[PDB]
RNA sequence: AAACUGCGAAUGGCUCAUUAAAUCAGUUAUGGUUCCUUUGGUCGCUCGUACUUGGAUAACUGUGGUAAUUCU
RNA sequence: UGGUGACUCUAGAUAACCUCGGGCCGAUCGCACGCCGGCGGCGACGACCCAUUCGAACGUCUGCCCUAUCAACUUUCGAUGGUAGUCGCCGUGCCUACCAUGGUGACCACGGGUGACGGGGAAUCAGGGUUCGAUUCCGGAGAGGGAGCCUGAGAAACGGCUACCACAUCCAAGGAAGGCAGCAGGCGCGCAAAUU
RNA sequence: UCGCUACUACCGAUUGGAUGGUUUAGUGAGGCCCUCGGAUCGGCCCCGCCGGGGUGCCCUGGCGGAGCGCUGA
């Protein structure tokens, strides 16, 4: 006799591999937990600045 | 009183009435201040412009318009219009062939301050020139001096 | 009628060659952007959702 | 479209012209946008020179001046009373420059009890409220009474003004045009023109 | 390369149908207005995730349709 | 405070206002690399608003060929003016509402005609004129005829669009696409005019 | 004057025909404006179940299931 209903439908991001890295890789990245993660940022920022304090040295020497 | 004909409240746009005062000050007099300014070229604006009491927004003393152009002069002719005139200009064209000027005349509709009065047909007027009050009407009355037959 | 099918997950396409009667009676009298299960289309679907 | 144009029209004798060109961008005119009370509603229009015109089909609130006590509130606007140009424009309650429009009392008479310390528009049945009489009634120090006590010679209001408050609406004019402007904004009426437009209502009955 | 964006396409070129205080010429005004650009001015004057924020779309990949297009 | 021949100018103070179809305040780019974990040089785009330039748009004064076998004309549907508005980028019967009854005309209005775009100019000339100026500069109009809009700083644009009329192209008959008064060139017209 | 031949314009029924220009009235494509309309496309909530963090709850995450909830385009 009518329709007093307006449905809702829903959007999902679902997930494919990526071309260069395929769907192991972008897991493996993405499930890896916040020690692992901690270490690697702080091992890559101490290396920069390790290189960027030799390149201080390196414009003070020129 | 008289003063308001229209439909509409008649004003003088640039003059706040309404200023509060005392009871002691109200009892003295209601006079509303003039707006009125002198217009440039050295007319001095008329007496009964600065005391007088009417309202006209397209007047050039007391109203808002600039007097700004050419400055002409004319002799009244036809003054039925309300606030209004119609002058002619009498001047020679020269016909370069036979040598000669023949007569010519133009109607000009210009607007007169109701502070002007007894302005009487055939007496000169000297009208200046502003920005376009009508359709027709593109000058304004500056000041009137009588025909030469005045008493 | 040809059907222009695709599926988004998987990121692929495939064009079919429909005709039946039925099949399409499914589809007629139908909005655009309406959910329809596919059923009548072949046996395979069932419950796929289109 | 609408040509507001000079061109189609008699000369001053009145001899009818033939149009040299056809119509121009520039001459061109608009459908009239007649405003009425409601909830607010606008309408941006891009103009000549590329400058945004704010059209206004329906307002509600516009700002006044009580210019006797040079104050300006902004506030809820009612009905439209009277207008010069046209009958009919009451009728249908259109917003213009000029008409004449009741307003909300209210907003005014706090500022004015606010800052004379003084009943406006209040019954004689005197009845009042704590927020009232503690506003009104209040507490003063030394400076402080004789700063209102100083003001209580001046604030007194015409008679008209003071029933006006006392039935909770204003008589006020608006001075903005709404129409390309997009706000409806003025001033109230007070003394003569008040008195004046009394008359044309009382008039208009 | 393409495609998005920005800008230009209102100039220039052609013709003389209309048009008789109209166009137009000299003359003046805009204190009655709009103005991309260019040139100079302004651009911590406001007292109330930032060592960087949100979503989408074109080229591109692909599946297509229509006799037909600078269609989609 | 400053300015004009003259402002209801510019600047100042007070009260408020501020559009969801929103105003300003840089979430941007490059090249050099240097200085005491911090500092910065040159540029590129942007940007509200002044001012300026190119203008544009409306007004002022004076000026046009023939015609009386056109003498009165305009105004219920704006003619002329008044008052308040609407619209517009603003001044204005531009448009509405309400009033007034005006405005033009033998100094030739109004109407008709023009093998009429207006000028700068050309031909011819003792002095005076007469005739011609579609045509390379300046201004106006128009893109088959009318009308109506998008976009934009700027068009009522036609090498944009939407109709109707007139024309005409393709078609698988469902549909689609048109605009040389740009250059060439073709047809027609014609006494009359060039190379795809 | 009459007569013969030729050539021009004129009156002339035919409500003669054709074209152009205005326009009264009726009809009225198409844009623009207003009032609606609301196909669809989102966002926020509502819960269920589970994972991490913070203290039965709170902050998140991961899905899902659903309401004439209320908002934007
Ligand atoms: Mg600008
Ligand atoms: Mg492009
Ligand atoms: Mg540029
Ligand atoms: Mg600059
Ligand atoms: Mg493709
Ligand atoms: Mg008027
Ligand atoms: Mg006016
Ligand atoms: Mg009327
Ligand atoms: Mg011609
Ligand atoms: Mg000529
Ligand atoms: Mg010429
Ligand atoms: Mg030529
Ligand atoms: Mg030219
Ligand atoms: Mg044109
Ligand atoms: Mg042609
Ligand atoms: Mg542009
Ligand atoms: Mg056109
Ligand atoms: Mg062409
Ligand atoms: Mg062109
Ligand atoms: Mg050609
Ligand atoms: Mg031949
Ligand atoms: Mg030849
Ligand atoms: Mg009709
Ligand atoms: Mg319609």
């Amino acid at each position: 006799x009518x329709x007093x209903x307006x449905x809702x439908x829903x959007x999902x991001x679902x997930q494919r591999a990526i071309t260069g890295a395929s769907l192991a890789d972008i897991m493996a990245k993405r499930n890896q937990k916040p020690e692992v993660r901690k270490a690697q940022r702080e091992q890559a920022i101490r290396a920069a600045k390790e290189a960027k304090k030799a390149k201080q040295a390196s414009k003070k020497t020129a | 009183a008289d003063i308001q004909t229209e439909r509409a409240y008649q004003k003088q746009p640039t003059i706040f009435q309404n200023k509060k005062r005392v009871l002691l000050g109200e009892t003295g007099k209601e006079k509303l201040p003039r707006y009125y300014k002198n217009i440039g070229l050295g007319f001095k604006t008329p007496k009964e412009a600065i005391e007088g009491t009417y309202i006209d927004k397209k007047c050039p003393f007391t109203g808002n318009v600039s007097i700004r152009g050419r400055i002409l002069s004319g002799v009244v002719t036809k003054m039925k219009m309300q606030r209004t005139i119609v002058i002619r200009r009498d001047y020679l064209h020269y016909i370069r062939k036979y040598n000669r000027f023949e007569k010519r005349h133009k109607n000009m509709s210009v607007h007169l301050s109701p502070c002007f009065r007894d302005v009487q047909i055939g007496d000169i007027v000297t009208v200046g020139e502003c920005r376009p009050l009508s359709k027709t009407v593109r000058f304004n009355v500056l000041k009137v001096t009588k025909a030469a037959g005045t008493k | 009628m040809k059907l222009n099918i695709s599926f988004p997950a998987t990121g692929c396409q495939k064009l079919i060659e429909v005709d039946d009667e039925r099949k399409l009676r499914t589809f007629y009298e139908k909005r655009m952007a309406t959910e329809v299960a596919a059923d009548a289309l072949g046996e395979e679907w069932k419950g796929y959702v289109v | 479209g609408i040509s507001r144009d000079n061109w189609h029209k008699r000369r001053k004798t009145g001899g009818k012209r033939k149009p040299y060109h056809k119509k121009r961008k520039y001459e061109l005119g608009r459908p009239a946008a007649n405003t009425k009370i409601g909830p607010r509603r606008i309408h941006t229009v891009r103009v000549r020179g590329g400058n945004k015109k704010y059209r206004a089909l329906r307002l509600d609130v516009g700002n006044f001046s009580w210019g006797s006590e040079c104050c300006t509130r902004k506030t809820r606007i009612i009905d439209v009373v009277y207008n010069a140009s046209n009958n009919e424009l009451v009728r249908t309650k259109t917003l213009v420059k000029n008409c004449i429009v009741l307003i909300d009392s209210t907003p005014y008479r706090q500022w004015y009890e606010s800052h004379y310390a003084l009943p406006l528009g209040r019954k004689k049945g005197a009845k009042l409220t704590p927020e009232e009489e503690e506003i009104l009634n209040k507490k003063r120090s030394k400076k402080i009474q004789k700063k209102y006590d100083e003001r209580k010679k001046n604030a007194k209001i015409s008679s008209l003004l003071e029933e006006q408050f006392q039935q909770g609406k204003l008589l006020a004019c608006i001075a903005s045009r709404p129409g390309q402007c997009g706000r409806a904004d003025g001033y109230v009426l007070e003394g003569k023109e008040l008195e004046f437009y009394l008359r044309k209502i009382k008039a208009r009955k």
